């Protein structure tokens, strides 16, 4: 099924897939990708990569 | 405690 994550701390993004997140936001059908520490998701609209330790995972 | 994002794979 999906998974989803609560923003937890605010994150600007530094390179063009990554989200801009925000203290509150809900990162929807989030999935583990090939990269280490990081997760993808979808956001307002929008995919794209956050860091793992700025969010918490809605069990 | 503010978290420090983990660099990328690049």
């Amino acid at each position: 099924s999906m998974v989803d994550y609560i923003v937890e701390y605010d994150y600007d993004a530094v390179h063009d897939d990554e989200l801009t997140i925000r203290v509150g936001e809900i990162i929807r059908n989030v999935k583990k990708l090939q990269e280490e520490g990081w997760l993808e998701g979808e956001l307002n609209g929008r995919r794209g990569m956050f860091p793992d330790n700025f969010v918490k995972e809605i069990k | 405690n503010l978290p420090t994002a983990p660099p990328r794979r690049r």
